[PDB]
């Protein structure tokens, strides 16, 4: 978990590499903000009388 | 998904009315690990025996006799294989005829001696500028043009785009001499 | 020839957006290691059945200005380069062919240009340099003395197509407009491609239902069973999710090896017959279909190929 | 919008990116789906418009690497996304990181996809461009010339079959 | 060249006669599909 190099030895379980393009890990983007989706007052209770 | 991988370690910790539980997870969880490693191997040696069925067709066909397939066991046109050992498989030799240089010379369909077209049997006519001769589309060879290697068929009002020659025919001089 | 490189991983299927799930996820072995390489070699094979059928020739050839090709329309096999360089054939084959919950579509190697290039490459070769382009060097033999030796090769002799310069003409212009009568009226000879279609339609969207079963669960959502369930009470439904979503990852992939293992080894035919029926002359009866072979002109398709035969 | 959110409805749970959209929903739907039981397109409680559900940002990690030997440049290829979202250049697999534009197209040494190809020459630093599917020949047609070879070379080719 | 078309259906060898067992038998989804195709698929190549 230093470069993205290393990533592919540590894949295979060996330090001889040829050249190609193998997998090692998925991209992942954390939500920075929940919006609660909901709509707006629709109908107050009636407690003014 | 069991609480151990050991079998012997949950049957001396855990209860026999709780320990088949933890038991039944290890035997259905490595039963899907062979059902996973049967299903791998089988359809890899399904390409394995698919290359068996290749293999054997060319120490059969191109091993043991010239095969006219172009471009079937090598690289042009095939001659003879050489097999050799190899494990869990084989390494072949394909011995192939592959031209290294070529000459633009001038050609003609057919010729006219004296109205008739004149094909010819095997291979095409060239011209070296002077003269008309016949070789063939893999080697050039510089063969006179003589009634035995052409074919006599139709007239020369029908090719279009022909020429005129006058055929060698050898039986003119024998006969004057 | 090629299928859909589909790369379906189990992090995101099984697990997405979960912490709590990866760690009931890796107690279960390697078997979603396993099952991204099974897919990950797919793709590799993939790559290589592109190139190991269309990618024969080490050079490319292009069209000469010269279209008198001894009198054939061979303007509706070579493609318009003032079009992407598609031709009238190759039009017709591309508009009659028939998701992100962790199913990775992947594109193929070549792409649609990619393959005209190799069409208007190899049909090059084949008019005007006849079979010597796949063996050797591409001998500058015009079209119209390469089909000597072709009659020659099933016992016909080459008088007939010099006495008859008009009437090949007339027939093998005549015939290839019964072609394209056929695929622009119905997509009945397209059907071999089709299948290859309704086997990915029909299996990449049948993976994503079964999200929605309960798979014996309380609930099918894994976000619908821990904010609702107690976290030691949650462990015995979302264990028997994750087996039951395993059940069906482990059942994709052996239909995505044993449906393409069909195609490995169509895949391992189209590199033969484009070698032997398109890159030369073969005396097999009936190897390119009904009649005796004289050459074979072939055409892009969407993960196949077509092959325009011509028979006597 | 244009960002990964986690909205929260009232009966539906979920992440995405909201976006404009070109469609148009009922006046009593809200809800919106695709072919295979995937939630791609909601309507906005408030306002009546109609916004998308796109989903994140996710890719498989790939590197394009040669030989240990030889050296120890890499070029990062982000699988399935822009080069907005994350030596820039564009492919239609992903954004790739690392590799500079050449428009000199040289032989494909490492296979990319969709055309593209990336090798390492000298100075010396991944480059990216598209593959070249052969060297540049035109056959020249003619009939009234043609090449028959003089000179030939056998040579032996090996194959290797399992 | 050929072989036995054999159809296993998986309604009558998995709840053949029980009511209880369809109930969770639909819980699965479309698992009986994917083994109902893949035999009939079968019977597809088998008339090739």
């Amino acid at each position: 978990a230093l470069d993205p190099l290393s990533e592919t030895k540590c894949t295979l379980k060996s330090f001889t590499v040829e050249k190609g393009i193998y997998q090692t890990s998925n991209f992942r983007v954390q939500p920075t903000e929940s919006i609660v989706r909901f709509p707006n007052i629709t109908n107050l209770c009636p407690f003014g009388e | 998904g069991a609480i151990s991988s050991v079998l012997n370690d949950i049957l001396s910790r855990l209860d026999p009315p709780e320990a088949e539980v933890q038991i039944d997870r290890l035997i259905t969880g490595r039963l899907q690990s062979l059902q996973t490693y049967v299903t791998q191997q089988l359809i890899r040696a399904a390409e394995i025996r698919a290359s068996a069925n290749l293999a054997a067709t060319k120490m059969s066909e191109c091993v043991l006799g010239q095969s006219k397939r172009v471009d079937f066991c090598g690289k042009g046109y095939h001659l003879m294989s050489f097999p050799q050992s190899a494990p869990h498989g084989v390494v072949f030799l394909h011995v192939t005829y592959v031209p290294a240089q070529e000459k633009n010379f001038t050609t003609a369909p057919a010729i006219c001696h004296d109205g008739k077209a004149h094909f010819p049997r095997e291979g095409v006519f060239v011209s070296n500028g002077t003269h008309w001769f016949v070789t063939q589309r893999n080697f050039y060879e510089p063969q006179i043009i003589t009634t035995d290697n052409t074919f006599v068929s139709g007239n020369c009002d029908v090719v279009i785009g022909i020429v005129n020659n006058t055929v060698y025919d050898p039986l003119q001089p024998e006969l004057d001499s | 020839v090629s299928m859909t490189k589909t790369s379906v991983d189990c992090t995101m299927y099984i697990c997405g957006d979960s912490t709590e799930c990866s760690n009931l996820l890796l107690q279960y072995g390697s078997f979603c290691t396993q099952l991204n390489r099974a897919l990950t070699g797919i793709a590799v094979e993939q790559d290589k059945n592109t190139q190991e059928v269309f990618a024969q020739v080490k050079q490319i050839y292009k069209t000469p200005p010269i279209k008198d090709f001894g009198g054939f329309n061979f303007s509706q096999i070579l493609p318009d380069p003032s079009k992407s360089k598609r031709s009238f054939i190759e039009d017709l084959l591309f508009n009659k062919v028939t998701k992100f919950n962790g199913l990775t579509v992947l594109p193929p190697l070549l792409t649609d240009e990619m393959i005209a290039q190799y069409t208007s490459a190899l049909l090059a070769g084949t008019i005007t340099s006849g079979w010597t382009f796949g063996a050797g060097a591409a001998l500058q033999i015009p079209f119209a003395m390469q089909m000597a030796y072709r009659f020659n090769g099933i016992g016909v002799t080459q008088n007939v197509l010099y006495e008859n310069q008009k009437l090949i003409a007339n027939q093998f212009n005549s015939a290839i407009g019964k072609i394209q009568d056929s695929l622009s009226s119905t997509a009945s000879a397209l059907g071999k491609l089709q299948d290859v279609v309704n086997q990915n339609a029909q299996a990449l969207n049948t993976l994503v239902k079964q999200l929605s079963s309960n798979f014996g669960a309380i609930s099918s959502v894994l976000n619908d069973i821990l904010s609702r369930l107690d976290p030691p009470e949650a462990e015995v439904q979302i264990d028997r999710l994750i087996t039951g979503r395993l059940q069906s990852l482990q059942t994709y992939v052996t239909q995505q090896l044993i449906r393409a293992a069909e195609i490995r080894a169509s895949a391992n035919l189209a590199a033969t017959k484009m070698s032997e029926c398109v890159l030369g002359q073969s005396k097999r009866v009936d190897f390119c279909g009904k009649g005796y072979h004289l050459m074979s002109f072939p055409q892009s398709a969407p993960h196949g190929v077509v092959f325009l035969h011509v028979t006597y | 919008k244009n960002k990964c959110v986690n909205f929260n409805f009232n009966g539906l749970t979920g992440t995405g990116v909201l976006t404009e959209s070109n469609k148009k929903f009922l006046p009593f739907q809200q809800f919106g789906r695709d072919i295979a039981d995937t939630t791609d397109a909601v309507r906005d409680p408030q306002t009546l418009e109609i916004l998308d559900i796109t989903p994140c940002s996710f890719g498989g990690v790939s590197v394009i690497t040669p030989g240990t030997n030889t050296s120890n440049q890499v070029a990062v290829l982000y699988q399935d996304v822009n080069c907005t979202e994350v030596n820039v250049f564009q492919t239609r697999a992903g954004c790739l990181i690392g590799a500079e534009h050449v428009n000199n197209s040289y032989e494909c040494d490492i296979p990319i996809g969709a055309g593209i190809c990336a090798s390492y020459q000298t100075s010396q630093s991944i480059i990216a461009y598209t593959m070249s599917l052969g060297a540049e020949n035109s056959v020249a047609y003619s009939n009234n010339s043609i090449a028959i070879p003089t000179n030939f070379t056998i040579s032996v080719t090996t194959e290797i079959l399992p």
